[PDB]
RNA sequence: AUCGAGAGG
DNA sequence: CTCTCTCTCGCTGACCTCTCGAT
DNA sequence: CAGCGAGAGAGAG
């Protein structure tokens, strides 16, 4: 307890104490180019798509959106999208990666138009923290 | 203060705190207090800038 | 040192001394009229003023709730009521002498000893 | 029993009443309702008539009295809907009311156009939510 | 001033620290994910290659 | 303690006592001024030892 | 109501504190150089050099205050009619007696009013101002300070919103004016 | 500038209480400096009391 | 980083949990205090400044 | 009704006020040692009386317990880590 | 202080008296511009007085000065040593009078 | 958010007790005290994981979705 | 990126 | 006279770390 | 916010 330490007991904190659930919501939108040029909303494919992130795409659905339930940690990408560009890896991925520290479970995930008229994605990841050493209290 | 009265040169209104921490503060005494922790804090972080200028 | 005009047109005197008879008259530039000076003093210069001890005293002042009231008493109309001041003059050198101010019969008391001038 | 004077105890049933009137971020509030109910009319009659003049005349436009919609957005390629803030948050949309300015055009010798969309503040008179119940504020999903 | 006279620089790592009455002065606490996120170049030796080959 | 605590604060109420007795002096104007020291500058050095030295 | 964007009038009183030639002058906004007092009340039409002193003073019995009015009363004597004070205005005739007119009419004590003919209360409100600079001279009364919260006025997001949206409009306005000007046809 | 200034005060005062002048609005009167200030001014805080 | 002392070489231990963890008394000379004070760590990636590191 | 006025700053200049309503009714002693010591207000006329001391504290202030036997420092260290202090935000 | 002198408070209170700039605006109440017609006789009753002190005796104008006392006394000065220093900086230029 | 199944010391069984508890505050007027002292939580930790809960449940089952 | 804002020692 | 000591209006600079917004 | 610095500027030699 030393320099304003503290000692928590982990029998109670084992029982549910001090527990926050952190949830995180990560956004991307079709981006249009204009001339009927838009990004697309897709599970990426490999040979069409240049430079896309070093992460598992398994978790990722058909359609490029990841679904509730799914466990997600590290590298895994939530939302896969891909960049048409002015002909092979014609696609360049927009994939969005979860962040390197976080593991979660995928809470919800929306997708609607905005007032332009492009598809928004919204993923909210859900995690339970509970009192590690060190954290501030 | 404005529940002070004017001119008053007495220690009350001068801001000297008789009560301690343990009895509790009055009011006034605790926005004087809260003046001069102010002052402090304000001290703090600026005469840091200024020592690291001069350390530098 | 009162600061006269001359009537007509109110523009300022300016001293002037005839000699023959060694005395001094204030005339004024817009105008010739001329008048002779009742106090021979053309400036005084206070470097310490006490001045301003007493600034703007009315009989409202008693009303007023931030000035404090006194214990003590004025001796004139021996009113017992008095709002007490410390010297409005603020100065690099002060005096912390408390002036007094009757509530009734607008009597100024001094705490000072020393000194009794108005 | 009415005269007697107010004890400390009773000071807070004051302060109680003050701020279910108020509540704690009144300012803010009143301060955007008296922008929209009187500062629009007055920033529109400040330089309301606008005109140029040529004898050889002149063409005057004024003014009438603004218009704010209650918030609402009309959806490109989508009829005109009204707008509600949970809605907005999620779709990443401006709350916003319409400002038409009835507009009256003289020439000397037309319905209300919209000038523009203006964002509203939560809980404003012109928000929905301020009307609303607190069980249609569950139904809105905006929290009580 | 920002890149010549200092530099951010590989081979660094941070935590929020808290103390441990049992570990020695000279030492310091590394959390077992920064020390297998750091390396140290060691050139291999015949004192060493058995320890290195089971390291590896 | 109770007894401590009432010496405490005979301690500042002597101190309390001191100051309205010096302030007294000043409107009286009889008082003592160091060379070089405006009668208001002297009272508050006064003053302001009193409540530190009660303090302590 | 008018443009928010301020004019700071500056009276002044030169000289340090023991010296002689202590003149009252104040800064008119497009005017070079300070002007004695007594011009700008010449110009304003406050002629009399004791009706200059009783603007200024309004009290007969300080005598302090009026000598030090006294030097710039004799800065005053030189331009005793309101057509000269006009003149001795800016740096470049009746055009200079001219912008000095316009420029007193809105750009000095421009809050009070902007209006013509209300010269006297700009006057009374200029010795007020002379007033209090003499005040703090006389160290009768402590300079005013910064901090004290009545001096401080927290814009909220209303005003803030009124600003933006007075200049938008206007923007818009000119631009509607644009294309009005631009064809005569439609 | 007006004389008096007490009865106007305790009018305007009233007026206040009443409503018909503004609660908002902040009326000052120092007496010694023989000056009444009204501001209808916006952006200055005030308390209840 | 006022100081010398502020950086100091020390001896790694690798522990389970995620704190840096410093001795009780090494806090005084780096200023160290155990509420949410974050250190970091630097590693030499040579000998010769493994050795410099050790030695001074 | 007229019960209740609205000061500011600069109206507070004039005004001379209270903080306790007790103070105002007329004094004319023993006392319980551990209550903090109190002057008395030595002040005739009060023209306002505050609605409650504890109003001049902020929002995050009125959540410190007994900030009155406290530091003041501490006071606004906590006034900021409590905006950082993990809670139920909205229902929402 | 000087080598073997201490409490010698009196010697530091003339050390103090000489190091110290004093001015007449230091000592002085007030400055006033009298016009006197007659040298011989004054308008001013204590003036009067002072040249009645003086068996012994240019312009008309005269300049009054009043000194405070207990500022005098603080400093060493004597009132006369004041008047001289002012005779001997007017080079005779001015003609100057001391009150006892 | 919902009535905590034990207290965190002890780890005895607080979640049988709520609804009863505030079912016996209501029912005979109790004060908060006797209703707890009823439950059992005799010791002031099971006492304070009842007694501070607030059961943000019946907002969030308020909410139509 | 850039600019800003907030926060921690 | 003058070159000088006096008096100017300039510019010039003033520990990391972590989010989050906008462009 | 000095400031030390060129650039005036009467000024007391
Ligand atoms: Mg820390
Ligand atoms: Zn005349
Ligand atoms: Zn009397
Ligand atoms: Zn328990």
């Amino acid at each position: 307890n030393q320099e304003d330490s503290m000692i928590m007991n982990q029998s109670s904190i084992d029982r549910g104490l001090f527990r926050s659930l952190f949830f995180r919501s990560y956004m991307d939108q079709e981006k249009k180019y204009g001339m009927s040029i838009t990004e697309t909303f897709e599970k990426p494919q490999r040979t069409n798509t240049l430079r896309m992130k070093h992460g598992t795409y398994d978790k990722l659905d058909d359609d490029g959106l990841i679904a509730p339930g799914v466990r997600v940690s590290g590298e895994d990408v939530i939302i896969g999208k891909t960049t048409p560009i002015s002909a092979y890896h014609s696609k360049r991925d927009a994939s969005t990666p979860l962040r390197s520290t976080e593991n979660g479970i995928v809470d919800q995930v929306l997708v609607t138009t905005n007032q332009d008229g492009l598809k928004f994605v919204k993923v909210r990841v859900r995690t339970t923290k509970i009192p590690q050493i060190g954290d501030k209290f | 203060l404005p529940h002070f009265s004017k001119d008053d040169y007495s220690p009350e209104s001068k801001g000297f705190v008789e009560n301690s921490y343990l009895r509790g503060l009055t009011p006034q005494e605790f926005f004087f207090h809260a003046m001069g922790g102010r002052e402090g804090l304000i001290d703090t972080a600026v005469k840091t800038a200024e020592t690291g200028y001069i350390q530098r | 040192t009162t600061f006269r005009f001359c009537r007509d047109c109110n523009n300022m005197l300016y001293p002037r001394e005839d000699k023959e008879n060694n005395r001094l008259l204030f005339e004024c530039r817009t105008c010739s009229y001329v008048e002779e000076a009742g106090s021979p003093l053309v400036y005084r210069h206070e470097l310490i003023t006490n001045i301003g001890e007493t600034a703007g005293v009315v009989q409202d002042i008693g009303s007023d709730p931030t000035l404090p009231r006194s214990d003590r008493e004025c001796p004139k109309c021996h009113s017992r009521e008095n709002v007490f001041f410390q010297s409005q003059q603020r100065r690099k050198d002060t005096s912390m002498v408390l002036f007094f101010v009757c509530l009734s019969c607008s009597h100024i008391f001094t705490s000072d000893q020393k000194n009794k001038r108005t | 029993d009415e005269s007697a004077p107010i004890t400390a105890e009773d000071s807070w049933a004051v302060i109680s009443a003050f701020f279910r009137e108020k509540g704690l971020v009144s300012q803010q509030l009143d301060s955007f309702n008296q922008f929209v109910d009187y500062t629009l009319q007055d920033i529109i009659c400040e330089d309301s008539t606008l005109i140029l003049e040529q004898l050889a005349r002149k063409y005057e436009i004024s003014f009438g009295k603004i218009y704010v919609t209650k918030p609402m957005v009309n959806e490109s390629d989508g009829v005109t809907h009204a707008l509600y803030p949970q809605e907005a948050r999620l779709r990443n949309l401006t709350y916003s009311s319409g400002l038409f300015v009835d507009v009256k055009k003289r020439t000397y010798e037309s319905g209300k156009v919209f000038i523009g969309r203006l964002p509203i503040m939560l809980r404003s008179k012109n928000c929905y939510l301020s009307e609303a119940t607190e069980s249609d504020l569950y139904k809105l999903k905006e929290c009580p | 001033r920002g890149n010549l006279m200092g530099k951010r620089v590989d081979f660094s790592a941070r935590t929020v620290i808290s103390g441990d009455p049992n570990l020695e002065l000279d030492q310091v606490g590394v959390p077992k994910s920064i020390a297998k996120t750091l390396t140290y170049p060691e050139v291999v030796t015949p004192y060493n290659i058995d320890r290195l080959t089971q390291l590896v | 303690d109770g007894p401590t605590m009432r010496e405490i604060t005979e301690t500042i109420a002597e101190a309390k006592k001191k100051v309205l007795d010096v302030t007294k002096e000043a409107q009286a104007n009889l008082l003592t001024a160091k060379h070089g020291m405006t009668l208001r500058e002297s009272f508050e050095d006064n003053v302001v030892r009193f409540l530190n030295e009660a303090r302590d | 109501k008018g443009s928010r964007f301020i004019s700071t009038l500056q009276v002044k009183l030169y000289g340090r504190e023991g010296s002689s030639a202590r003149t009252i002058k104040a800064t008119l906004p497009y005017i070079k150089q300070d002007i004695p007092i007594v011009i700008i009340f010449r110009a304003l039409g406050i002629i009399p050099d004791g009706e200059i002193l009783e603007h200024i003073c309004y009290d007969v019995n300080d005598w302090q205050m009026l000598e030090m009015l006294k030097p710039c009363v004799e800065d005053g004597f030189v331009i005793q009619d309101r057509e000269t004070a006009l003149d001795f205005i800016g740096r470049r005739k009746e055009k200079r007696i001219q912008y000095a007119k316009d420029i007193l009419q809105k750009e000095f004590l421009p809050h009070i009013t902007q209006l013509e003919g209300f010269e006297s209360r700009k006057a009374f409100f200029l010795g007020y101002m002379i007033n209090r600079l003499l005040l703090c001279a006389l160290d009768r009364k402590d300079q005013d300070d910064r901090d004290h919260f009545g001096k401080k006025r927290l814009d909220l997001a209303g005003p803030l919103l009124a600003q933006l949206f007075k200049t938008l409009f206007k923007k818009l306005t000119k631009d509607i004016f644009r294309y009005m000007q631009r064809t005569v046809e439609e | 500038v007006h004389r008096n200034p007490a009865r106007l005060m305790e009018t305007l005062r009233t007026l206040r209480r009443k409503g018909d002048i503004n609660p908002e609005v902040s009326m000052i009167r120092d007496i010694r400096e023989k000056e009444l200030k009204i501001f209808t001014d916006a952006g200055r805080v005030y308390r209840p009391l | 980083s006022l100081h010398k002392m502020s950086m100091m070489a020390h001896r790694v231990k690798v522990i389970p949990y995620s704190t840096f963890r410093l001795n009780l008394s090494v806090t005084s000379p780096y200023n160290a205090d155990f509420d949410g004070d974050e250190m970091n760590l630097h590693v030499p990636q040579s000998e010769e400044t493994r050795a410099e590191l050790s030695q001074l | 009704e007229g019960l209740v006025e609205y000061i500011d700053a600069e109206e507070e200049e004039s005004i001379l006020i209270a903080m306790q309503p007790e103070d105002l009714e007329p004094a004319e002693l023993d006392v319980d040692p551990a209550k903090r010591i109190r002057v008395s207000h030595h002040a005739t006329t009060f023209t306002h009386c505050e609605i409650h001391p504890s109003m001049i504290l902020g929002v995050a202030a009125s959540i410190i317990p007994f900030p009155d036997h406290n530091q003041s420092p501490r006071n606004t260290y906590q006034s900021a880590m409590g905006k950082q202090a993990m809670g139920v935000f909205l229902t929402n | 202080l000087e080598p073997g002198h201490a409490a010698d408070q009196e010697q530091a209170k003339l050390i103090r008296s000489a190091i110290e700039h004093t001015t007449l605006k230091s000592v002085t109440i007030a400055s006033e511009i009298y016009y006197d017609p007659d040298p011989r006789s004054t308008v001013i009753p204590e003036d009067e007085e002072i040249i009645q002190l003086h068996f012994s005796l240019q312009s008309p104008w005269l300049l009054r000065l009043e000194l405070d006392r207990a500022a005098m006394n603080d400093k060493d000065l004597t009132m006369g040593q004041v008047g001289e220093r002012i005779k001997q900086t007017f080079k005779n230029d001015l003609f100057v009078i001391w009150s006892e | 958010m919902i009535v905590p199944v034990r207290c965190f010391s002890c780890g005895k069984v607080v979640g049988d007790k709520w609804e009863s508890y505030l079912n016996l505050l209501q029912e005979d007027e109790l004060d908060e005290g006797t209703a707890l002292s009823r439950l059992g939580l005799k010791r002031y930790c099971c006492r304070r994981m009842i007694l501070t809960h607030v059961d943000l449940i019946e907002k969030f089952l308020r909410y139509n979705p």
